[PDB]
């Protein structure tokens, strides 16, 4: 009933954005990563204390441990629910080394209602 | 407001959709924020290029590229486009440039429209906003 979300950027502009477009989609339980290692380190922590989260918003650029290597160390862990990027296109194909990594679905920013909600619905 | 060519409106207008209101209680905090941020980006982007870390400047170019391109600010989404891939050595052609110094100038170029660009729709917003 209640989705559980992880959002992980290291830009609190996008966060604030894509944290309200889900909460007009009444999603309320939202923990935020600043950049992809606190983003292994929740998934770690939701996995030892048995809360799944149901769905992942991986950003790709992040310092410290950015969102590709960040996406294959969760899929090493054996979290196996959906990974979606949030990504600011320079190129098309950056998606295959995307999926390569363990991500599954794409939005690209501008991030808006109707894109998140075909996501999710799936 | 008349913003010009510093906003897509039809992007921008999308976030004022995601106010509750029309007291912009969510827009307004968040083009604040991005002021806040884009200072810090741009001082950030000063020490790289102080240090000559081209790949340190891609990164941040991209950073900022995100929230410029949610809010719907083009001419700072392209400068930060342009520092993206000066960063990666790459020129608009897609060519790769040898030349470090090049990419180091063109990045100060691209930084100070940026900058420039910046206070300008600082001003608009300030006066929208209220
Ligand atoms: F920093 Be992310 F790839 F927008
Ligand atoms: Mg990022």
């Amino acid at each position: 009933g209640k989705l559980r979300v992880l959002v992980a950027d290291d830009n609190t502009v996008n966060i604030e954005v894509v944290s309200r477009l889900l909460k007009l989609e009444s999603i309320y339980d939202v923990t935020i990563a600043k950049d992809g290692q606190e983003a292994y380190e929740l998934v770690k922590n939701a996995m030892e204390t048995g809360e799944r989260f149901d769905v992942i918003f991986m950003d790709i650029q992040m310092p410290n441990l950015d969102g590709l290597q960040s996406t294959r160390l969760i899929r090493a862990l054996g979290y196996n629910a959906p990974i979606v990027a949030l990504t600011a296109f320079s190129e098309e194909s950056n998606v295959k080394e995307c999926m390569e990594s363990g991500m599954n679905e794409f939005l690209s920013k501008p991030i808006r209602r109707p894109a998140l909600k075909q996501v999710l619905a799936k | 407001p008349d913003f010009g060519d510093h906003v897509d409106t039809s992007i921008f207008g999308q976030i004022l959709e995601m106010d509750e209101g029309d007291d912009h209680d969510f827009s307004a905090p968040l083009v604040l924020n991005f002021f806040e941020q884009a200072e810090e980006t741009f001082q950030k982007m000063e020490t790289a290029l102080n240090n000559k870390d081209l790949p340190e400047l891609s990164k941040l170019g991209h950073f900022l590229k995100g929230s410029s391109a949610t809010l719907g600010f083009t001419k700072i989404r392209d400068s930060c486009q342009l520092i993206q891939q000066y960063g990666h050595g790459l020129n608009v052609d897609g060519s790769s440039e040898p030349d470090e110094g090049v990419c180091l100038k063109k990045i100060a170029e691209a930084l100070a429209s940026a900058r420039v660009d910046t206070v300008a729709l600082h001003k608009m917003m300030r006066e929208f906003f209220e």
